[PDB]
């Protein structure tokens, strides 16, 4: 496909989300989900600060998500064991206070040993299990704090290529109603196209790799050039069409 | 000559009074500039210092009383079939309406001014 | 950044005893008016007084200071201390204000008058102050335009149907708090004929009432009514025999225009008890503000009373005729609004004749010292005055829109700002 | 106190929010928590969309946040038993207030149900938080201001800023000058706000003179509380009553 | 419509045997600007051509028409096919060009030239200045104050990975465990700098081949660390037959071809038997194949991106975009402020049709007499330019403030729709 | 020959008024060629700024400008301040035409600053 990898996503989700769901188990045997700040380290595993104390069973997951522009909303949960020397622990409690801007409890900080992160897409999916090693060492996505002002821009500014890239990237049986930008990374961008007959969601690949901000800029004025001199008929489109498209609910 | 140039003198006069703040001075010059202007029979003349009158209670707050006088330069004009002040009589009396507080009322006076701009 | 503001005292808010001070008759009205508009920061004044609400709508310079005026008015008249009347105090401000007439005509704000009494009403305030000086064009305006609301709702939406009324929610009351051993084979009484009166007897006929005696002061009066409802047996009687009906009744209705209470505890106590099927409870409703039931009445073992702030007992599952009229006021409150928003424009364009003469005025001055004349002065004052008008009336013409369509009254607005940027018109 | 009773913070919160996490049990044993929409009816009982299978360990755990104007964020947590709802009548209920809270459709082969036995109440993060039990929570009724709620606050600290200062100094005995105040939340006692202050940042609970019951009931008592404040700092009345002391820390 | 348009190859996104095809000397940056402006939707053009990018700056009635315009002339003059230009292109419009500009004087982008030689090119377009017209011109001697104001507040210069410091550690990364005898062949500004960062990793003696002795000479004196000695081109295939890793920068076609290097004797064993061949020239001197040589690898400027990446040079880094955002959305603000001046020539017109038609109507009845006239047309100009000057004087803007801005383009906006001035 | 002089000069004006700036152009250079030769400060501006407006018609904005220029010579000369700002502003409006916003700027602000005297 043209999106990157599920442990690429997970690290993307930790990094630009603070909030995230604890869950644990209690003496009686029942799980418990409550709700907990988090912060992530170089390696991608997750800190938090606790209330409660280190019970009996250490081990727990945790449940995070992330919503794009209001349409989906992808999401991991890390599952592991939490626990409780100093010498990891002046490290994490200066990365929580450069995160947050707050003070915090060292007599209040866990770590929650990542075993396995489950990775879904949005609500109602089935998502794909993560090994904590392919997530350990996977990068988060390098335009990930830049994603969704680039994207509500997108929206605003560009409309009229946006339903240019409906005809020329993406072989379509209907009428474009409405559509909007959802998100945006390294390997490309995906489209919500709305009809009279029902909703979808595209990828669109870029042509090669973006590494930074001026790149995906320059990635799209490129395709918006080719995908105007198409339907303007200055240059064949000598390409394949997007074809693989996606139900969802709306 | 007499009294043509009598009625000039007071008319002005009342202008440099209303150019300053002193209505209730200039208020006295135009009710002789009209008195002046009625004996001379000249319509034109008339509803000059008629302005005058309207303009200076618009000063002294009494708006109302104003009106009178602004429909009366309208009242002039259709008799002699001339169309010279009437653009300023709509606005004249719209002014006083929005003074008033009535601003419903101003507006529809404002919406005669302003399609006689054209002219 | 005058702002229409509503004060008073609503049943939501302000217990009966407290709103029965303030209770102004319509006789009343045009002094009402004359002395809040006698006050500083008010402009305009008009006042809504029905058994549900005591309401003063006003125009107000300083939407603080006429408040804390208004409210100091309605503390002199009433001989409410002015901190008792802050604790009851209801108040809404501009957008808010005309949405809560609009809600009140049309009978949306519970409880209804009934057959139309709140509508009827509004129109008798415009018709009233149509002479009155006090009542402005800016409360004239709003009210009109509430009726114009009202009959929307009674056409649009027929909520009036199910609408439970002041006279509805009154037998509802009486037959719910009397044992449920037939709640209308006790026997009724209604005390004074008019709108409310005829109301509490068609809804009692509505829940099976079939004989019913009536104390009213004309007769022509009952037997109109009479005439109207076959389905209910109705007998007159005169005041004379008031308290011989009561001792006949196992519940009284007591509705009249009289200021006083037409019972005290003294002559309740002479009264038997009720029938024993009812418990020997004599059960006096009173749906009149001023109350005809005095207040120490209920202190009798054998009486108990009933006030139009007890109707809130269980006041229905069509209450989609609720939001279909909340369309209807949505949709004329946010046009109002807008129509108010269009009249902004008015000053600006005085000002800016203004600043145009100034300048037309000095010109020509040193145009005519710097120069025979005659038909040359009128020639030269239609060119002074040509150039300007020709000038202004592109911006005039722009600074006057009425009619709607929000996005150019934005516009309008843009160009009031501008020139006041340009001209330096609010400086 | 002037805040509602935790019983009805938490009807109140899973009448506004639509998501919520799913803390539950695996044949391994280990919690899980994954991302749900969820629907309420009129008991306060949950009903959500579940992907997951089974499990066979009934005993599951609902976490729901509700974000109040990006400062605070009440949560709760019900506890109970996931089950079919009975392949019968009570079915097509549930199918109906998923379609009307939504507006989309539902797949009724996933339709789940979570039996309330008890519910967790924190008024934020790091907040130890009180049980409710489950008849309490029925019995409890959603605040009759939750709907406009947000619309009221943000319009108030937008367009009533010198009435919010107001309150600083004739509703409240601080120990200091006011920074900044924003105000948090309002429901139908009353309303909170948080001072920024070089002292400390603190949150307040100033209440209504009586009970309210809607929309224009609660812009009433705020303009009411709003002329007083100004007649006090104006001096034209007299403040004969005890100002707020309580304050909390965040 | 117009835009300022970017459009080029950057070493991010084409290779050097791509980039190289299109590399323009600066004797021909006359001509290449007088033909880009020969296009239709051109006005105003300029070409950056460094050893790290090809970049055109245009003047574009439609961006859409001019990017296309350029793009087929940048393949009339490389002989690549406008298809593969279009893989490889980098384009950005507007905000998004002026501050790329501005980050490349700053130095802020991709492997840096060294010695300010970035900003005194700019300097050097400028001074090219002959029709290029106010806008680009504008542009550009504004790219020069940034270029400078980043020199002088943030020294981020001292410590940055200029090409030919990459070129002297890329050198140590593929040679073992020096010393081990390098070689520089043309001694320039890269040819300096090579030998600067050469004698500061503890190298002890390095052969220079240059055309000019006297310019060796002058370099030997500056940095007395480093033991220099001479020899010219005639001695350059010898030299190279002598070293470990030559070091090629020169302004040449290549100079090492595959058979001229296959004669060459093997590097010592010392250092694996290899020899490195960096080419940090433009176009290359090296290549294109002559790494087939079993004892000889070639790299080329791209692979300097490999080597290296350590601490204070991304702090430098913020404090540098702290100053290109801030002449960015400066410079941005100064084009806005042209924006009202069609307006006011058009107001102008639409006043003087009414003073006209006035006084045309005047004289009509009204001959008599000379003095008069000019009373009377003094008159007719007196009220127009009291009438006008509000709204004109509250056109012009200029200095910052993002309020003052504001409010004049709204001033313009109300009074095309007040006049219609739109038509 | 003065009659001569008034004659074509507002005969210009017309084919400006119906948009034929060349039989227009013409009549202006006589009517500068009689205004020089009579010796009229006056007049001389007149021919001189009619020919200027006739040439922003023909698209000859940068010609326009030398003769709006003269205007400013001959009141300089004269030590007139009459048809002084017409002209800062009829020069401003032609480099408007040139697409250079900045000189026609500079010349528009000098164009403000007399309007109020």
């Amino acid at each position: 496909t043209h999106k990157p990898f599920p442990a690429e996503v997970s690290r993307s989700i930790m990094e630009l989300s603070s909030v995230g769901t604890l869950s644990t188990l209690t003496h009686d045997g029942w799980p418990l989900g409550v709700g907990v700040r988090f912060a992530v380290d170089k390696d991608g595993t997750p800190v938090l600060c606790l209330n409660r104390s280190v019970s009996p069973d250490k081990r727990s997951a945790l449940h995070v998500q992330l919503e794009q522009c209001g349409l989906r909303t992808p999401q991991c949960t890390i599952q592991g064991s939490i626990g409780r020397d100093d010498t990891v622990l002046k490290r994490l409690s200066a990365t929580w206070r450069e995160k947050f801007g707050e003070e915090v409890k060292e007599d209040s900080l866990y770590v929650v040993a990542v075993d396995r992160v489950l990775q879904m897409e949005d609500f109602m999916e089935d998502g794909i299990w993560v090994a904590s090693s392919d997530y350990k060492n996977a990068s988060p996505d390098p335009l990930r704090d830049i994603a969704e002002d680039i994207v509500n821009q997108i929206n605003a500014n560009n409309m009229e290529d946006i339903f240019r890239f409906c005809n020329v990237y993406v072989d379509l049986d209907f009428v474009v109603s409405e559509t909007k930008m959802i998100w945006m990374d390294r390997l490309g961008f995906d489209l919500r196209v709305w009809s009279p007959r029902g909703v979808y969601d595209v990828r669109i690949p870029f042509p090669m790799e973006v590494t930074d901000e001026k790149g995906a800029k320059s990635s799209f004025n490129g395709m918006s050039q080719l995908a105007w001199e198409v339907e303007k008929s200055y240059c064949p489109a000598d390409f394949n069409k997007v074809k693989l498209l996606k139900q969802v609910v709306g | 000559e007499p009294k043509k140039q009598e009625l000039i003198s007071k008319l002005k006069t009342g202008k440099t009074f209303l150019r300053n703040q002193e209505p209730e001075k200039a208020y006295t010059e135009f009710k002789i500039a009209l008195e002046l202007a009625q004996s001379l029979k000249d319509p034109t003349e008339e509803k000059k210092a008629a302005r005058g009158l309207g303009a200076s209670l618009q000063r002294q707050g009494k708006y109302r009383e104003a009106i009178q006088y602004h429909s009366m330069v309208l009242a002039i004009s259709k008799r002699e079939s001339e169309d010279s002040g009437i653009t300023e009589a709509y606005g004249a009396i719209a002014d006083c309406y929005t003074e008033l507080g009535d601003l419903e009322k101003a507006g529809k006076f404002y919406d005669t001014y302003i399609a006689r701009l054209e002219t | 950044r005058s702002s229409i503001v509503v004060i008073g005292l609503s049943i939501h808010t302000a217990p009966v005893e407290m709103r029965e001070k303030l209770a102004i008759p319509e006789a009343e009205w045009p002094r009402a008016i004359a002395e809040l508009c006698g006050l500083n920061h008010i402009e305009e004044a008009a006042v809504l007084s029905t058994c549900n609400r005591m309401e003063i709508y006003v125009l107000a310079l300083s939407q603080h200071r006429g408040v804390k005026e208004v409210t100091e008015w309605m503390s002199k008249t009433s001989g409410i201390p002015v901190s008792e009347i802050c604790q009851h105090r209801f108040l809404l401000y501009n957008k808010d204000a005309t949405q809560h007439i609009f809600e009140v005509s049309a009978g949306l704000d519970s409880l209804v008058l009934g057959e139309g009494q709140i509508l009827a009403q509004v129109k008798q305030v415009v018709k009233v102050g149509q002479g009155v000086n006090g009542f402005g064009r800016n409360i004239s305006g709003l009210f009109k335009h509430a009726i114009t609301v009202g009959k929307r709702v009674r056409t649009e939406t027929n909520i009036a149907s199910g609408a439970v009324s002041v006279s509805s929610a009154a037998v509802e009351l009486a037959l719910m708090k009397l044992p449920q051993s037939s709640n209308v084979s006790a026997r009724m009484c209604v005390i004074g004929a008019g709108k409310m009166g005829k109301l509490v007897i068609k809804h009692l006929m509505a829940k099976g009432c079939t004989k019913v005696v009536v104390v009213n002061r004309s007769e022509e009066r009952v037997s109109a009514i009479r005439e109207e409802m076959p389905g209910i047996e109705i007998i007159y009687r005169p005041l004379d025999e008031m308290l011989a009906c009561a001792s006949e009744a196992d519940v009284v209705f007591t509705s009249t225009a009289s200021e006083t209470p037409l019972f005290l505890k003294e002559h309740v106590e002479n009264l038997p008890q009720a029938s024993p099927e009812v418990g020997g409870l004599r059960h006096f409703v009173d749906i009149s503000v001023p109350r005809n039931v005095g207040s120490c009445v209920g202190e009798v073992e054998t009486a108990r009373v009933y006030n139009v702030d007890d109707l809130k007992e269980v006041v229905e599952d069509r209450m989609r005729k609720a939001m279909e009229a909340q369309t209807i006021i949505t949709e004329e409150s946010t046009q109002f609004e807008a129509w108010r928003d269009s009249l902004e424009t008015v000053p600006t364009i005085k000002k800016l004749r203004a600043y145009a003469e100034r300048i037309r005025v000095a010109e020509l001055e040193k145009c005519m010292s710097k120069m025979i004349n005659k038909k040359t002065t009128r020639a030269v004052d239609d060119l002074s005055r040509g150039i300007v008008n020709r000038f202004l009336h592109g911006p005039m013409q722009h600074l006057r829109c009425d009619g709607s369509d929000s996005r150019t009254l934005s516009e309008t607005l843009e160009n009031m700002h501008a020139l006041n940027r340009m001209y330096g018109l609010e400086k």
